[PDB]
């Protein structure tokens, strides 16, 4: 939009235009298992529609801050603290410089950073017409965080996603995704997860995200990870626009401020 | 008709390494009619920029496009705006540009940042279309009509970036495409010319 991670109005300054970015409930955070509260009363995650193939009008868009997928299927998800049903509608990605040892992710587990984080954003379809409206209105939001590790073989469940990312390398580019199964973009087992109350990880940092962070990573290959760093971005500073490879598009970790992190039991 | 002056405030210095693409924004003042000619000055009036396939000035938005910055680009840049109908010109405070030298510049794939829009024209009018990409090496711009021949009198100017169609006929309407490319990658952009006769 009109900010940046490092640069003009860098992430430390966001609070000046966007006060909520300074609240005590900001994401991302580090999560250590043994500091979480094991909560066996957590409701099992329930995914409706996620196994169905993607609709043909599902676009991925290079926004210059990330590559963003606007879902179309009626994807639903419930579980965790309550069985409240949310509608999945947006996917985003955060990365570093696309190397195995690299960081890049926003959340971390046991202090470990991963090369890539995918985030699926959800809202209450009963109170809002869309996710954007849900944001504007500070509705209950829900976000699932999927972390990645570089493996050996190409992860075919991600082929459509990666080809998409390639095809929107150029700034502002939009393109239709080939068919993909949303539920196949998650870790093979989803039972083990953390959940905490956080926020969007870039302006306007809306304070009402229930985060579900999965403990098991998803594997992709090097050539897959690599296309994310081929993404181009144009950013204004003063009376000039600068073109760069988009890199390190993650927010620095926030302080927990005594927030409780629940952990699921398996 | 009229043309206000550029603001007094200074334009902050910019340091960009050789090889990167950038756009210097003209940010033209309020004015009417909107038939301005745009030029850019180097350091002081009346020293005008050299234009070529690497440096392009858009006659729609007045911006200065530099495919890839080179050390020789060092200088201060001001947007020089002329309204022919009122014989008047105003130019802006200078953007001091300071290339940061590199021994091996980073390759960038052609990326189209000047993208023509759908155009509607009356039979007989001339139509002008702009296309330009940032990139390193400097990208080559190609034009074509999608799945049809180009109008026979169409002319390509300003080091490849500008397509002009003259005295447009109904047959000329259709989808036109811009292709930009260097060895590191390519980009393309499409839109429609409508002719109402
Ligand atoms: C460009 O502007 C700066 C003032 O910001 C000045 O010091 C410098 O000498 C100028 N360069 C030229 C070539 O006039
Ligand atoms: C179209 O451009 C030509 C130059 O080739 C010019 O002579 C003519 O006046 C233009 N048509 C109109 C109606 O402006």
């Amino acid at each position: 939009i009109g900010w940046s991670y490092t640069g003009a109005l860098n992430q430390k300054n966001w609070g000046k235009k966007y006060p909520t970015c300074n609240s005590p409930k900001q994401s991302p955070i580090n999560i250590d298992e043994d500091l979480t509260q094991v909560n066996v009363n957590l409701k099992k995650l329930k995914f409706q529609g996620w196994d169905k193939t993607s609709l043909e009008n599902t676009f991925i868009h290079n926004t210059g801050k990330t590559v963003e997928i606007n879902l179309t299927n009626d994807y639903r998800v419930s579980g965790g603290v309550s069985e409240m049903v949310f509608k999945a509608s947006k996917i985003t990605f955060h990365w570093g410089k696309c190397n195995m040892s690299s960081d890049g992710s926003e959340h971390s587990l046991e202090g470990q950073k991963f090369p890539l984080e995918m985030q699926i954003y959800c809202f209450d379809a009963d109170r809002f017409s869309s996710f954007e409206e849900a944001v504007k209105g500070k509705g209950k939001l829900r976000a699932l965080s999927i972390l990645f590790e570089v493996g050996t073989e190409e992860n075919l469940d991600f082929k459509a996603i990666i080809d998409g990312v390639e095809s929107v390398s150029r700034f502002g580019k939009q393109a239709a995704l080939d068919p993909f199964i949303l539920l196949n973009l998650l870790p093979n087992s989803t039972d083990k997860y953390y959940i905490y109350n956080g926020s969007l990880t870039s302006p306007p940092c809306t304070d009402t995200v229930d985060w579900i962070v999965f403990k098991d990573t998803v594997s992709i290959s090097e050539s897959q990870l690599a296309v994310f760093c081929e993404v181009l971005t144009m950013q204004q500073s003063g009376y000039v626009m600068l073109m760069d490879y988009l890199q390190n598009n993650f927010r620095e970790q926030q302080y927990k401020f005594s927030r409780q992190v629940f952990s699921s039991y398996t | 008709g009229y043309l206000d002056p550029f603001p007094p405030e200074e334009r902050p210095e910019v340091r960009v390494k050789e090889g990167k693409g950038m756009v210097l924004l003209c940010d033209p003042p309020y004015h009417f009619p909107d038939d301005l000619s745009y030029r850019w000055l180097l350091n002081e009036f009346p020293v005008f920029i050299t234009m070529d396939k690497r440096r392009f000035v858009s006659q729609t938005n007045g911006n200065l496009y530099i495919a890839n910055v080179e050390a020789s680009d060092k200088g201060n840049y001001s947007c020089f705006v002329s309204s022919p109908s009122i014989t008047k010109s105003v130019f802006s405070k200078f953007i001091p540009l300071i290339p940061i030298p590199e021994r091996t510049t980073k390759p960038y794939p052609a990326d189209i940042v000047v993208q023509f829009k759908d155009v509607y024209a009356l039979m007989g009018q001339n139509v002008t279309l702009e296309c330009f990409a940032l990139g390193n090496p400097v990208p080559d711009i190609r034009w074509r009509k999608v799945l049809e021949p180009m109008p026979s009198t169409a002319e390509i100017s300003t080091s490849g970036a500008v397509l002009k169609i003259f005295n447009i006929q109904l047959e000329d309407e259709g989808i036109y495409e811009c292709e930009a490319e260097n060895i590191r990658g390519k980009d393309k952009h499409q839109a429609r010319i409508y002719v109402q006769a």
